[PDB]
């Protein structure tokens, strides 16, 4: 099963429960009632947002079922984005410890040091499902 | 109220009254009535008078007539035309059709009455055949058959068949999807103007595919778009909308999405919306679409026009034409887009291609109705120019030399005597009656053919689909490339002829149906639509009510026709009404509350159907009976007999609305005489069915006078022993093909091994299966030029310079062989010379065409359509079988004959009965034609009995068991197994060989017709071999 | 009742028509052997298959014992009418009967229902013999 | 999640569009023909099920209870109303993807209370 896991090709699509996009620009008190518990995590210890940071939030959900299957995981998934876009994407994940299997993306820190960003976000949204080979 | 020991007396009661009423032709004759009842005065009446410029001359036609088929003689002389000299002579059996034309000039008018403008040619039995109405004691005066169906036309003394064509069906969305395409999922509407003028015009209505790589692609993702024809290239859905006059995006999406609070149908649209977003205005519209036209205009006014053209007369037209039907058309190309998003959401299912609701089936009729416009347009065309000339010299012009009755007469006569569907400037249809024996006539006549091009492509067409369950047959069908192509129609099957739906259109506007125009648009979320042939006519908002009311209606045959269909798709909110022709149907019995509509007291007024006056009608009239179609039959539920009415322990249904008549009646023709079918293997019923069509008889009554090319007539044709109930209406009694046989299965001396056959030499000696062939020979005067003619004559060898070795001497002094002379190969049976431009004649005389040994039977002499000498010349030579000839015995097991032995050396039972054919057993167990050995059987019983089996299919009341209970009581072996004896040395067999009587078939293929005295696979061969000698020998 | 658990790899469609053709199967051949049991040593069917004449155990079983499933493309019957194979049957009918399982013997006869089923089964391999019989030189002809 | 719908502009019924307030900070729905702008009571934007999981009772429609070719049984009476026969079947659809699910519907006219099991 784990060498068939390595052959057998997984895009981003067969492991994502749904897509939100949202506008929300305080993370502080995030428009998801769900995700302030967690979210807090990252901004107690901050990362990437040193200068700012984009409002327009996308949410993915992944599925449990076929994360675990194939024995995937957040850190792994969130690491080829990282590599998949570079430092222009930022990604902010659960640990499994957490009841939900929710990622948190969104646009560049420093680029604000032709879509506009909720546009360029469902751009973004389908050339990962499309494309993200994880 | 009938019980299920009166059931089997009751439904062949009503079946026979069925086929006493329409026959087996009805849909060729009822097809080729309407069309001179309805088609042709419509052609004629839609047709644009004609304006004509001095004064002006405007010229219409009113009204339109045909006589009884009538024939001009060389002179010019009219005479009424028998189909059987047309025959004789090669005429085309044919009515003139007359017009009143009004002649109007400027203003002032004459009428033209009864205006001659050609020759229609006749459906023979058809309203308008000089045979119609006739009892048999006048046809039999007419030297016709009574037996004969008709349904074919006479071209030029030829027997021809219009084979109906199978298509789509018009006017409907279907949603397909196709693997590579740019587009996920298309929409599309064949869409047809009601059956006006103008052809069919596509509407296509795709979703993109999303696999576009790219950031705008990506950030809107599947874009819909229209395919509208007279237009190079795709038109973003919302600009259409537009150009229709239609522009905010809430107008447009009201007529797409029918439920706003449907927020996964709004996300859908969005992309096609930001698509069309710079064009917010009619003008921009129709600009954007005018510029993409084959020629774009110069002038922005020049392309809104040729736009505002195409979207009034060329998408669309069955929803209009006319200056003001666009609102219609927004709500039609709004659905065509709101079913292919329930398509993309996987909401419906996609369209099946094989489907026969589907599909049409035109026949004789609307074949003709789209050619005869096609000539009478040619017909004011050719006035058009005529008359223009002399308009243009201010003097009165003369119709009378304008329309040039060539058109019509000789337009329509050439495509039914080549089947080329079309200008000599669609093929294989309008074939050559087949007079091989009767029942290939009957199946020929029933015959369908596929679309094996664009649709047929794409289709499955081959397999056999479920919805041909009771409307072809299952088991007809050619061997070979044309596999599952043609088909046959079943027993009952009928096609719809059509109605107008003016009647059925004006009683929903009465019964509270809300039309096109009037409904706000949030109403159609919750209400019913109603489509009638296609068209989307209105909403209703208690659709089951509505239904019953309109099944009530067809039941009791008022407004609405027992023809039409109407079908409620419940889960979709759609009640659709179809008066289209083409729709193929089956009559089924009415089933309410558990219980048959059908009772006792109509199956004994149908007992006394020859006296009382009670008949078929009279069911439809009652309502006992109904006529389904392909997609109603998606709304029932059919007891396959009362049997499945009866209560029972678990119950499966309880909700059945029809009855099947018989379930043999999903069986065609051919496959009506296997007897057993349901006990043998299907491909071996399919082998049957072709071979049928081969087995000698009499192929009709009257062929004393038919001077066919070629035709087989079996001396001594019997009745089977064994019979199915439906080869009644197949007339098999009348003319059988075949004869019973005494048939041995054993292993005798090995000359019947693989599939072939021993026979008995001394009943051949007798006459078994003896026939006679008759051979027709043609041939014609004729006058070439100023000096050169062919004229018949004796020719002789002191004036003819062909002349060779062949034998003149049984030539008269007219040239003609008399009947009674025996005839030889490279005699002459009509010498005619020509003269040539020691010698002064050529010899172009005739053959026997043969080395063959006959004897002429018939020479008739004539006049041709050209009034010069013809004749036709029969011959006879009779044909005893030999060791060549190939028999068959009705379920698939065909063979030749190996030897023949004389009754002596034949096996015998002690009663000294030797069979008749002995068949070799390993021609049985992989076949598994176990039908074969149950009729041997059957047909045991039924000599001795001395009553006729009955073999029909899916009888509960006949098994193996009872058979062989009954044999036992006459003194054999419950199986069927007998004591034989060897002929040779008179030693019993130590086994006991099955012998039966069984009914055998003499298959048109014979040795003497085939026995005759090296290409790239051959020389591959010889190359392996080596044979380098041979291999440049043989080349 | 949703008691049903998909094998891995299979959908639970391919799940439940998998575990239906065990099913099927097995009895078509319980039956068969049952049938070449029953046959003496006088049977002529038998005589033919042990000597290897003409005809299979097979063919005695679809003779004697049952015909069994009809398949068009490997499947079972499709629904070519909505959601079922004829009119006959009610809606979602997944049983034997509805799907093309003749469990009669030619002996016994076909039912109208099991007649065309039989008949769209042998279809099929009309079809295919048709197909295979356009191709019967042309390997050999292009290797040559 | 659900799904995401439309606006459309008061003044002239096009469809509004999401842009922010970049002064304010809130999302606006505005209209790209016309001034119209309207203030967003939700902040999603848009949201996409990959997954399909839509209760699909919503999509049975009561009427259904009237087809003729549909198996019934009174082993599953309607909680609603008591009556105990019940039409039942599958999806009848796509995008099931592998269950054969039966959904039942109550026969009693209308009642049309709808349920799985
Ligand atoms: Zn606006
Ligand atoms: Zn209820």
């Amino acid at each position: 099963k784990d060498i068939l896991c390595r052959l057998e090709h997984t895009t981003l699509r067969k492991v994502t429960a749904n897509t939100a996009i949202y506008y929300d620009p305080n993370p502080q008190s995030t428009v998801v009632a769900e995700d302030q518990e967690w979210v807090n995590v990252y901004y107690e210890m901050p990362d990437f947002d040193v200068a700012r940071i984009s409002p327009w939030l996308l949410r993915v959900e992944l599925d449990r079922k076929h994360m675990t299957d194939r024995k995937l995981t957040m850190e792994q998934i969130a690491e080829k984005i990282n590599a998949g876009f570079g430092d222009d994407l930022n990604c902010i994940f659960n640990d499994d410890n957490a009841e939900k299997l929710v990622l948190r993306i969104r646009i560049m820190n420093s680029d604000e040091n032709k879509m506009d960003d909720d546009v360029f976000l469902r751009c973004i949204e389908s050339n990962m499902l499309t494309d993200m080979t994880l | 109220e009938i019980t299920p020991d009166l059931w089997q007396e009751a439904c062949w009661i009503v079946i026979s009254s069925y086929f006493d009423e329409k026959g087996l032709v009805r849909q060729q004759l009822d097809s080729f009535d309407e069309f001179i009842q309805m088609s042709v005065q419509r052609i004629v009446e839609d047709a644009p008078p004609i304006d004509l410029q001095p004064p002006r001359y405007l010229l219409k036609f009113e009204q339109i007539y045909l006589s009884k088929p009538t024939h001009w003689e060389r002179d010019g002389a009219p005479s009424p035309m028998m189909p059987n000299e047309a025959r004789l002579r090669n005429l085309t059996y044919s009515a003139p059709l007359y017009v009143d034309i009004t002649k109007t000039v400027i203003q002032l008018q004459t009428q033209h009455q009864k205006t001659f403008i050609g020759k229609i040619p006749i459906m023979l039995r058809s309203t308008y055949c000089l045979l119609n109405g006739l009892t048999d004691r006048d046809l039999c005066e007419l030297n016709e058959c009574p037996l004969d169906p008709g349904g074919y036309f006479i071209i030029n003394g030829s027997e021809k068949v219009l084979i109906a064509q199978e298509k789509m069906a018009t006017n409907t969305v279907y949603v397909f999807a196709k693997k590579d395409s740019k587009y996920a999922y298309t929409g599309e509407c064949r869409s047809c103007l009601e059956n006006s003028s103008r052809p069919t015009s596509t509407i296509w209505v795709s979703m993109l595919a999303r696999g576009g790589q790219g950031a705008k692609k990506s950030a809107i993702g599947q874009r819909i778009v229209a395919t509208l024809p007279y237009i190079k290239q795709e038109v973003p859905i919302i600009i259409v909308f537009r150009a229709l006059g239609f522009v905010s995006d809430r107008d447009i999406l009201e007529h797409i999405i029918y439920d706003f609070e449907d927020p996964e149908m709004m996300e859908m649209v969005k992309p096609s919306l930001d698509e069309a977003f710079v064009i917010q205005e009619q003008n921009v519209a129709l600009n954007f679409i005018g510029s993409r036209g084959a020629k774009p205009g110069v002038t922005k006014e020049k392309r809104i026009k040729y736009a505002k053209e195409v979207l009034q007369k060329e998408m669309l037209p069955h929803v209009g034409v006319s200056d003001f039907c666009e609102t219609k058309k927004a709500y039609f190309l709004g659905y065509m887009v709101h079913r292919l998003l329930l398509a993309a959401l996987g909401r419906r299912e996609l369209d099946d291609r094989d489907h026969y609701g589907n599909k049409r089936l035109d026949l004789a009729g609307p074949l003709l109705a789209f050619l005869f416009r096609g000539m009478f347009k040619n017909l004011l065309k050719e006035v058009r120019i005529y008359a223009q000339k002399f308009i243009d010299r201010g003097k009165d012009f003369n119709l009378e030399l304008a329309i040039k009755t060539r058109i019509i007469s000789d337009g329509l006569k050439y495509s039914l005597a080549t089947g080329n569907w079309g200008d000599q400037k669609r093929a294989g249809v309008s074939q050559v009656l087949n007079r091989l024996t009767f029942a290939s006539t009957l199946s020929h006549l029933r015959r369908l053919n596929s679309p094996i091009g664009r649709d047929g492509k794409l289709a499955k067409p081959r397999q056999l689909h479920n919805t041909l369950w009771g409307m072809v047959c299952p088991a007809e069908t050619p061997e070979g490339h044309a596999v599952g192509l043609v088909k046959n129609l079943a027993l009952m099957a009928y096609i719809s002829v059509g109605s107008q739906p003016s009647p059925i259109l004006e009683f929903l506007e009465e019964w509270s149906m809300e039309n096109l125009e009037e409904i706000s648009p949030a109403a159609i979320a919750d209400a019913t639509k109603i489509f009638v042939n296609g068209c989307w006519v209105g909403i209703h908002k208690d659709p089951e009510q509505l239904m019953n009311t309109l099944r009530k209606l067809r039941r009791q045959m008022d407004i609405i026709v027992s023809e039409v269909s109407m079908i409620r798709d419940i889960r979709e909110r759609e009640i659709r009404i179809y008066t289209d022709a083409g729709r193929i149907c089956r009559p089924l019995l009415i089933v309410e509350k558990q219980k048959l509509l059908l009772k006792k007291r109509h199956i004994d007024q149908l007992k006394e159907r020859e006296y009382n006056n009670y008949s078929w009608q009279d069911l439809v009239a009652s309502g006992v009976v109904e006529y389904i179609d392909t997609l109603e039959e998606e709304t029932v539920m059919l007891a396959m007999t009362p049997d499945d009415l009866q209560e029972k322990e678990v119950a499966y249904c309880s909700t059945y609305t029809h009855c099947e008549i018989h379930p043999s009646m999903i069986l065609g023709v051919c496959a009506s005489i296997i007897p057993f079918p349901d006990h043998n293997q299907s491909p071996r019923n399919t082998y049957q069915s072709a071979m049928g069509k081969q087995a000698m008889g009499v192929y009709i009554t009257n062929f004393h006078v038919r001077m066919d090319t070629l035709a087989h007539v079996l001396y001594y044709p019997q009745k089977p022993l064994v019979t199915t109930r439906s080869m009644e209406y197949l007339r098999f009694r009348e003319l059988p093909a075949g004869i019973n046989s005494i048939v041995a299965i054993a292993s005798y001396t090995g000359y019947n091994q693989e599939d072939s056959v021993i026979m008995n030499r001394s009943a051949v000696d007798r006459g078994f299966f003896r026939s006679v062939f008759y051979r027709s020979y043609k041939e014609q005067e004729s006058k070439k030029g100023f000096d050169q003619e062919e004229v018949f004559e004796k020719p002789t060898r002191e004036t003819c310079q062909g002349m060779r070795h062949a034998i003149y001497d049984k030539l008269d002094d007219d040239g003609l062989i008399a009947p009674g002379v025996r005839v030889s190969g490279d005699d002459v049976i009509i010498g005619k010379t020509v003269t040539l431009p020691r010698y002064t004649k050529r010899d172009c005389s005739t053959f026997l065409r043969t080395s063959e040994t006959g004897i002429v039977d018939q020479v008739m002499v004539t006049l041709n359509q050209e009034g010069y000498k013809f004749c036709k010349i029969r011959v006879r030579s009779v044909r005893i079988p030999q060791i060549g000839d190939k028999f068959a015995s009705r379920h698939g097991q065909k063979g030749t004959c190996g030897i023949q032995y004389r009754q002596e050396d034949m096996p015998f039972t002690c009663e000294g009965i030797t069979p008749d054919i002995i068949i070799n057993p390993h021609a049985i167990p992989s076949r598994m034609t176990i039908g074969h050995l149950i009729e041997c059987l059957q047909g045991k019983v039924s000599a001795n009995k001395g009553e006729i089996g009955d073999a029909t299919p899916f009888n509960d009341a006949v098994n193996v068991q009872k058979i062989s209970n009954l044999l036992s009581d006459y003194g054999y072996h419950l199986r069927g197994n007998e004591v034989l004896y060897n002929g040779f040395t008179g030693r019993k067999i130590t086994s006991q060989i099955f012998i039966g009587p069984t009914y055998y078939q003499r298959l048109k293929h014979m040795v003497d017709d085939k026995i005759h005295s090296f290409g790239e696979m051959e020389r591959d061969c010889q190359i392996a071999h080596g044979a380098a000698q041979f291999l440049r020998e043989r080349l | 009742n949703n008691e049903l658990e998909p094998t891995p790899g299979n959908t639970l469609r391919q799940t439940f028509e998998n575990q239906v053709n065990r099913i099927l199967n097995d009895a078509r051949d319980k039956t068969g052997s049952s049938a070449q049991k029953s046959l003496s040593e006088y049977n002529n069917f038998k005589s033919m298959v042990v000597s290897g004449a003409k005809g299979s155990k097979i063919n005695i079983s679809q003779v004697i014992a049952v015909v069994g499933q009809q398949n068009v493309e490997g499947k079972r019957i499709p629904f070519g009418f909505k959601h079922r194979t004829l009119p006959h049957f009610i809606k979602d009918d997944y049983g034997p009967e509805s799907r093309g399982f003749v469990e009669n013997s030619y002996l016994a006869g076909l039912t109208p229902t099991e007649f065309f089923f039989h008949a769209m089964g042998g279809r099929e391999g009309l079809i295919d013999t048709a197909v295979k019989t356009a191709e019967t030189g042309y390997i050999q002809r292009r290797l040559i | 999640p659900g799904f995401v719908g439309i606006r459309f502009c008061q003044e002239c019924n096009n469809m509004l569009y999401p842009k922010e307030d970049k002064e304010n900070r809130i999302l606006l729905y505005a209209c790209r023909n016309c001034d119209y702008q309207q203030e967003a009571d939700n902040s999603c934007i848009y949201v996409n099920k990959i997954t399909h999981e839509v209760d699909e009772l919503t999509q049975i429609i009561a009427d259904v209870s009237q087809d003729p070719t549909l198996p019934r049984t009174e082993d599953h009476p309607c909680q609603k109303c008591g009556h105990k026969e019940a039409v039942f079947f599958q999806s009848h659809s796509a995008r099931a993807e592998d269950a054969m699910r039966l959904y039942y519907v109550c026969t009693a006219p209308h009642c049309g209370h709808r349920w799985t099991e």
